């Protein structure tokens, strides 16, 4: 529908108003000025006297000075609802845009999106400021214009209006068969081109068998049909540019004969006859105009519709919960849980898991690197809605709590923790506002980052500019986990990558502090198994199934795919 | 022969 | 450097001129006829008798029908010359790129020469075919109206050069403030959009933080920002306008009043202001159409020196080998070889390791598993130059081969393997002259390949249609392998990639029955270990160092890093 794009408009009427009126004030005074200019002719030809005088000061007086006004506060004035519609659309859209679950971002295209949103609302702000503008001026111009032939000449405007289609109809029969030339000439050097850069895509598997020549070969045959081929529209465009020509020339030749005739045996006068034909141009004109931009509005209007699908889509699940409690015991637990993801229903990456969290321990689980290894991470998170099962915090689920509240409860770090093109002290609490500059500076030198922190060009408050390709790896991992304990949460949760740069000191400097004295159930997803050594309790499972559980040396009281991968992995 | 027209308002 | 763009226009002399000639009167006529339009006008207010219309119409139909003659003749000939340059400038250029060696794909892209071959050949093609067209009409047409006006009346010529600088002056400083505030606009509107690009493109972590309502706040911020310059910027387009229009208002009417003062004067006739104004008016239309072509002039002038950055491009690999016995044994070899790559000389990939093949036997190797081993591949496939040692074929060094017959001898099959859009016997049968088809069913056979191929929509004569995606990467391998097969050919490069999810009792029988049991030297590498069995000469490297040689027995003894690989296969 478009009743969309009415009811995004309301807050604007007084304006669209004001332009409307100010538009047919410009299009009354520009169809009114050639009839005078034609009244001030037939005195300089006929009448050689002072009424030139009259007839040229009121030409020039009301006719261009209120045109040429009313035109540019009108155009002001539609720039100035350009702005403001493109801001209160892009508003709406991104305000709206966020606020959906994960679900639809996995299923759509991220740059889809954002060009989506950028050009779009220019294409319709475009749509609602330029086109329909002037095609509303051109029309009623046209209007206008047609009105003063009826008054003029019946017999003249009869005749031009006999004639106008005969040209409009052969010009469009010609030109739809020279752009079909043309387009067909477009598709088969297209189909060259595809050819060639398929060879040139692999191409040294091509050079694995020196084909390279024969290649050259084929792709000149495709050009010589493509040769053969262009010689017709070049005919075609011969033939068109001809007829159009010699169209245009007998019609207006008529014109001239039949209107001279007119004048001759006293029938109008000879500014009559000026003011006609020059109306007869502007007309020409305003249709050529509007034929040219009623194309343009009808791609516009066939790209606003993109918008609105996503501008009121419901989303599923409402942070409805709301409990804050002043602290807690951080006691969570598993209840045989069996998520699965919603955009592919046929398998089964969870099963039926229970297992609690004890308070202050480390909770430490590692899979078979295949199964179901970082899904933990994005129930924890509220990030998806689970199939079976239901996981509760201090015997109340996640849709209990606050959502904020949830997020300040627990942090989170991933494996490629992305940062945001602004400064340090900026990044290190993206979430939390109100922050004091010396808690950041003790979380970092409790970080371990504080190192690299103060060696910079600017140190502490440094940016990350060139959209913050100034740090590596372990870098950015000291950052993010700086960004994580700043909130200073009852439970965080951890899970890093393969590579794991840091050589051993983050991992002291856990199990020195924050892997002991920080009562914290800090649960670890871990790979290469660096850590599994020293842990509090321990799990294993593929896809919801447990093989093993309990503390590693009961894990060393039964190594079942537990000691084979830790004695294959060195 | 020109593609498209100028931008104005 | 543009005489290069001449230096390829050459053989179109003739179509040049014909067209130039063509261009030179349909222009002619153009700048002739108003003049006498304004004979007949001053026919019209004199001599209003049969003097009239005979001369009317003996200017009319000549003038008219000339002048779209020619028109018609010239835009045929450019078109016929814009095809034909864009038909030779494509496939010369396409010819050279082949040539060049492999490491300029190496190096460079592959969308980007893919836009060099469609986009901007087109582009140079449209310089030639357009711009220098109505560059040079609406020249010469400007320099046949100048002469007409300032033969007329030099006073109101004087007037009219007095006024033009003025109106082209203002026109272009206000529209430069205007240009200038209109970018502004944009570039603000971009850095405000980019901010909400970087939110919504990694948006699990804010999510996981919940701070999108700052985000929206942020950016409104920022629009808001935004659309207080906006407001100044259409203000002063709305200046623009009213003084462009008034401006042009009071010369035009100052032109008018003088000229009919200068007709009461009486030293002027009406069909000379006739001339006057209507040349004047055509002047305008000129003067619009070079400003407009200009900067698309530049823009494609601009993206023409990029063709002949590559079109005349030396090859750094001479191809000067010939040998090419009536048949061959194969005991390839190296002589202490050492290698880096091009893009940098310090990361090495080999160094300094020679070993033999015996000729009609399997053998195998696998280096340390990390290093890029296939760079032995490569420098079998002669893709790039040897900078120590050498390495040579049965005594002879592997360049002095002629490079055709190498490539005939040795065959290769890669990991990915890829196919082009056509059907399967000619991907088969591909890089050699339309060999029989009995022979594509033989490798059919010894690929295993027979079978599957009867269960596809045709059967041996259909084609990978779908852009080659409807086929497993099984069937894949099996059909590269068969494309070995073909050539009969002596020395074979074998290397199955990671997944080998296919039946496997092709590969024991590679190694035992399908090549192994004829003249078929074939090396081997390959992740699955069960390869390691069966083998005569397994050689293992590390980071292009040769440790160990002999068979696999022998490294029992010495299983450092191949027992070590063995039960870390398991
Ligand atoms: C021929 C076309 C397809 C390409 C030539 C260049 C065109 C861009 C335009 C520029 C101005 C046009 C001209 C504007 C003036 C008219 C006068 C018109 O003369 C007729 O007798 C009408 C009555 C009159 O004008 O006296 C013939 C067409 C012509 C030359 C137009 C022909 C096409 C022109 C030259
Ligand atoms: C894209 C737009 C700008 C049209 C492009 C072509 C115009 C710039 C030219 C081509 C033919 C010209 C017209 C040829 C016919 C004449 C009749 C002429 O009438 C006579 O001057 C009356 C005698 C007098 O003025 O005393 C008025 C200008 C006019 C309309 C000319 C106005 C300018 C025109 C339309
Ligand atoms: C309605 C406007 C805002 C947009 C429509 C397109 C305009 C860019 C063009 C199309 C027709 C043009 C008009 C055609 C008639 C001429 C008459 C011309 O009169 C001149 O002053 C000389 C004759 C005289 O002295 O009155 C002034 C410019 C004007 C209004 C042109 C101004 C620019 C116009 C409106």
């Amino acid at each position: 529908t478009l009743q969309k794009l009415l009811s995004y408009t309301k807050p604007d009427v007084a304006f669209l108003v004001a332009a409307s009126f100010f538009l047919i004030v410009a299009a009354l005074g520009e169809t009114f000025l050639p009839y005078y200019t034609g009244r001030a002719i037939d005195s300089i030809v006929i009448q050689k006297s002072m009424d030139q005088f009259t007839t040229a000061v009121v030409v020039v007086c009301l006719l261009a000075i209120g045109s040429s006004l009313a035109a540019g506060i009108r155009g002001g004035i539609f720039t100035l609802v350009f702005a403001r519609l493109n801001i209160r659309l892009r508003n709406c859209l991104f305000r709206s845009l966020v606020s959906q679950e994960t679900s639809f971002f996995d299923e759509n295209r991220t740059g889809d999106l954002i060009s989506r949103l950028t050009s779009d609302t220019t294409m319709v702000s475009d749509l609602v400021s330029q086109n329909i503008n002037i095609f509303l001026r051109n029309t009623v111009k046209v209007t206008g214009v047609v009105v003063f032939m009826f008054s003029l000449s019946w017999q003249l405007s009869l005749v031009t209006f006999m004639g106008f289609p005969i040209i409009m109809m052969v010009s469009n029969i010609y030109g739809k068969y020279y752009k079909r030339l043309s387009k067909e000439v477009q598709s088969a050097l297209a189909r060259a081109s595809t050819t060639a850069e398929e060879t040139i895509s692999a191409m040294k598997t091509v050079r694995s068998f020196a084909n390279e020549e024969e290649e050259a070969e084929v792709f000149l045959r495709k050009l010589q049909q493509v040769y053969k081929l262009n010689r017709k529209e070049a005919a075609a465009y011969m033939s068109y540019v001809w007829g159009s020509g010699l169209t245009l020339l007998v019609v207006q030749v008529s014109i001239l004969y039949y209107g001279g005739h007119l004048v001759i045996s006293g029938q109008m006068s000879s500014g009559n006859l000026i003011a006609f034909i020059i109306y007869e141009f502007v007309l020409g004109d305003c249709m050529e105009s509007v034929g040219s931009v009623y194309s343009g509005l009808m791609q516009g209007v066939g790209a606003a519709e993109k918008v609105f699908e996503f501008i009121d889509r419901q989303p599923t699940m409402v942070h409805d919960g709301s409990l804050a409690p002043d602290h807690l015991e951080g006691r969570v637990d598993f209840e045989n849980v069996t998520f699965t993801y919603r955009t592919r229903p046929h398998t089964q990456v969870l099963q039926n898991v229970s297992f609690s969290l004890s308070p202050g321990k480390v909770t430490a689980l590692v899979g078979p690197s295949g199964s179901g290894k970082s899904s933990c991470v994005n129930i924890l998170e509220n990030f998806y809605p689970l199939q079976g099962g239901r996981v509760l915090l201090d015997g109340k689920p996640i849709g209990a709590y606050d959502h904020k509240y949830l997020h300040r409860v627990i942090s989170l770090v991933s494996q490629e923790p992305v940062l945001f093109a602004r400064s340090i002290t900026d990044n290190i609490s993206y979430g939390l506002p109100t922050v004091p500059f010396e808690m950041v500076v003790e979380a970092a030198q409790k970080a371990n980052a504080h190192g690299f922190i103060m060696e910079l060009q600017d140190g502490y408050s440094t940016e990350t500019g060139e959209k913050g390709a100034q740090l590596s790896g372990g870098q950015k991992q000291r950052v993010a986990m700086a960004r994580a304990l700043v909130r200073n949460p009852p439970v965080l949760i951890l899970d890093e990558a393969t590579s794991a740069l840091d050589a051993e000191s983050e991992y002291l400097i856990q199990q020195a502090i924050h892997g002991n004295l920080q009562r914290h159930t800090v649960l670890i997803i871990a790979h290469r198994l660096s850590t599994v050594e020293r842990a509090h309790l321990i799990v294993v499972l593929d896809k919801g199934r447990v093989v093993q559980q309990g503390t590693h040396q009961q894990l060393l009281a039964q190594g079942g795919l537990y000691a084979k991968l830790v004695q294959r992995q060195m | 022969r020109r593609y498209q027209k100028s931008t104005e308002l």
